[PDB]
């Protein structure tokens, strides 16, 4: 008979945004938000520019969808369960595929969608290479914001013993 | 913004649309939310899935209007059509018709 | 009186090839690699695009230099020093100006100078914010040959205990 | 390849060039490599540096050859040269020049 959880480790998301000198150099101030690695995906530091991802962006369609560069790190933040009675995919399987289409890493708002978290810590389908983090709160509304303003910035999830 | 939407938010934007409408990911730097479009913009064509309708970029080189993925109606002013396809000169096996520019 | 120096931690440098399907995916090839931290540089996790950069490229003539993406990860193959007398910048300077371009770590080949090495693992010039990576023998010439016939990689620095 | 270099390699390329002719870093994908040019391709301006010379890219707005980074010589057909630089048209506080195209 299982006891409590080992406490899911933190994932220390660190958040690049970047200007431009005319000559060429990159003056950069850096942000650090938190969240947690879970079941679903690796825990391992993994780098790469942010996307958003529409919850419905990503689907089974087998429509050919658009080539973004490989190594990019996906932000999706999900919808009231109410909202959306049937899902294309599990969570799990949006997941898998960011990843298909190049996601390095993924990060999940969860703020309005606990069962999610749950959901993740599963761990019954088959568990990806590439990390898949969980946010909420202060950290996850952080985020949203740069997404939202910003034009361009750069997430490094980091990890820690 | 946010026309069009059954539900709206306001980090995804339309989430799901209204019945005969069509769904467009508009794709804005690091962004991306839902558009709900009488038709599709111009670059793209739309599917009528069972469960939503929903708007899909062209990729046939030389297309100015895609019908489906695989099919352009109307070709680039100065090319040929074939099998769908557009070409600057009509491919190996088969050549113009006379007063008409398929092949 | 100090001692036999702490050896210097391994930096498993995973490479990354790709290819890109019609309709929208990617298959991924893996390729581990393997280097050390230096004192020169952090000893995090650092991920990216890889780019060459000739070692005369990097030097500070004020002259405005391309604008590379944020992010990238400097591969740099140094040359035996009699070929170069009086070098713009140290070895240590040509990591920093890297950073300056936009490098998120830097990664020198030092096969064919390895005092290079000790000119790194010296400390007394500030160390960088970003990761400084030292290869050679046929890890090295793994790496090169990527480079020079492959289209596109990424690499992935990891760091474990 | 390899033409040019006082030294060259096959992983960087040329590394210092010859006396009279101009360094020039081809990137060419993850690759950057040296060439040792007679004169700058076009897209580029040379500097004659105490050193080393070298190429440099032009980023003049509608010139077509850069001498130094900051003066055009020959701008594009359709445009007015003003303090170096190339116009549509041309800025205010001064206007064009009758049988001329300066300003």
């Amino acid at each position: 008979e299982t006891g409590e959880s080992l406490a899911k480790e933190t994932a220390f998301v660190e958040v690049v945004l970047f200007e431009s000198s005319p000559n060429g150099d990159y003056k950069t101030h850096t942000t650090e938000l938190q969240g947690r690695f879970s079941r679903a995906g690796a825990t391992i530091s993994a780098e790469g520019e942010i996307v958003q991802m529409h919850p419905l962006g990503l689907c089974n369609n087998n429509d050919e969808e658009d080539l973004y560069e490989y190594g990019w790190v996906g932000v999706v933040k999900l919808e009231q369960p109410e909202m959306d009675p049937k899902p294309c995919l599990t969570v799990l399987g949006k997941a898998k595929r960011a990843v298909q289409r190049g996601a390095t890493a993924v990060i999940f708002d969860v703020s309005d969608n606990p069962d999610a978290v749950e959901q993740l810590n599963q761990g019954l389908e088959d568990p990806l290479k590439r990390p898949v983090v969980y946010m909420k709160g202060m950290d996850a509304i952080k985020l949203m914001n740069i997404v939202n303003k910003q034009k361009g910035a750069r997430a490094r999830i980091q990890h820690r013993p | 913004i946010c026309k069009g939407c059954l539900s709206c938010s306001k980090d995804n934007g339309c989430l799901r649309c209204q019945p005969k409408l069509f769904f467009y990911l508009r794709r804005e730097g690091m962004r991306q939310y839902g558009e709900c479009l009488q038709s599709c913009p111009p670059g793209y064509y739309g599917v009528r899935g069972p469960d939503m309708n929903r708007c899909s970029r062209c990729r046939i080189e030389n297309c100015d209007s895609c019908f489906s993925r695989d099919f352009c109606i109307k070709c680039k002013s100065g090319f040929y059509s074939h099998k769908g396809q557009c070409f600057e000169e009509c491919p190996e096996g088969f050549a113009p018709l006379d007063d008409t520019m398929v092949c």
